[PDB]
């Protein structure tokens, strides 16, 4: 069973910088189009962004696109997510998850394999 | 509504076949392109579950997308070719479609 981890959590001032990092296990880790969510307490987990098996096209929910950037490094089994000019309503736990068919979409159906989380905090 | 598969994620939904609206361009040109073009563009749309976004924007963009690719897929067979503009134009209508599908949504919740 492929199994993701998050890492790179932590405590962020306002207009800060952090770089998430999901690091599959197995060998299919390229084969998949993955993707990254948020979860804050008192709401769901929602949509951040995506990226395809290849690195070829990406997707973000609107509050990010500009300040965060997803990337994957195929041959080191890692997903990215650089998270620049950081705002408190961006405080959350991150989780990673793999993609479901083939096409990268927002809805919290179009993935599995959740991780357990890294939790960001933006003071 | 019908439930649906595209690309090997099940979980969509195929809504009614619609009235398109007409939709304008800001040239009459163009207004007259769709008008005699539109009847290649969809008129039904694949969304998901309300319960699977946190806002409009996401449920809006995943219909548009998705539904253009299953129609660019399935008309392909048939010898369709769509232009830039061609897409351009199924973007707006899908988009205002899946606007209408939305508001469904969030009515019926």
């Amino acid at each position: 069973a492929v199994q993701l981890q998050e890492s790179g959590g932590g405590l962020v001032q306002p207009g800060g910088s952090l770089r998430l990092s999901c690091a599959a296990s197995g060998r299919t880790f390229s084969s998949y189009n993955m993707g990254w969510f948020r979860q804050a307490p008192g709401k769901g987990r929602e949509f951040v962004a995506s990226i395809t098996s290849s690195g070829d096209k990406s997707d973000y929910t609107d509050s990010v696109k500009g300040r965060f950037t997803i990337s994957r490094d195929n041959a080191k089994n890692t997903m990215y997510l650089q998270m620049n000019n950081l705002k408190p309503e961006d405080t959350a736990t991150y989780y990673c998850a793999r993609g479901l068919g083939i096409y990268i979409i927002r809805a919290r159906g179009g993935y599995d394999h959740w991780g357990q989380g890294t939790q960001v905090t933006v003071s | 509504a019908a439930g649906a598969v595209v690309g090997g994620l099940g979980g969509y939904m195929l809504g009614s076949a619609m009235s398109r609206p007409i939709i304008h361009f800001g040239s009459d040109y163009e207004d007259r392109y769709y008008r005699e073009n539109m009847h290649r563009y969809p008129n039904q749309v694949y969304y998901r579950p309300m319960d699977e976004y946190s806002n409009q924007n996401n449920f809006v963009h995943d219909c548009v997308n998705i539904t253009i690719k299953q129609h660019t897929v399935t008309t392909t067979t048939k010898g369709e070719n769509f232009t830039e503009t061609d897409v351009k134009m199924m973007e707006r209508v899908v988009e205002q479609m899946c606007i209408t599908q939305y508001e469904r949504e969030s009515q019926a919740y």
